[PDB]
């Protein structure tokens, strides 16, 4: 099957390189488009320079 | 009858026996899971 890129809900388009799936073992390429929320990464998955992790919430909360 | 008073009715301490306390009550509290629904991951050895 597909799946989806991850920005733990903080996008709604993202795009993919093969070599993120090849070196990761054959695991995962996917990455955010517009990684919002101010997270940041392949799954928008940490703060940007400026903020850290609101450790309380989850790792997809919006805030 | 009543135990508070002894075989000749002298009068002898009655007292609500030994019970646990907490029982069936409410309890307010900080915070719980669930709002908004959330995840918890829980480990285990072997």
């Amino acid at each position: 099957e597909c799946v989806a890129c991850n920005c733990n809900l903080h996008a709604r388009r993202c795009r993919f390189n093969m070599e993120l799936y090849k070196l990761s073992g054959r695991k995962s390429g996917g990455v955010c488009l517009n990684c919002r929320h101010n997270t940041a990464g392949r799954h928008c998955h940490y703060c940007k320079e400026g903020f850290y992790r609101d450790l309380s919430k989850p790792i997809s909360h919006r805030k | 009858p009543d135990p508070c008073y002894d075989e000749h009715g002298l009068p002898r301490r009655c007292i609500p026996d030994f019970v646990n306390s907490a029982f069936g009550k409410e309890v307010k509290v900080s915070s719980t899971c669930g709002k908004p629904p959330s995840r918890y991951c829980v480990v285990t050895e072997k």
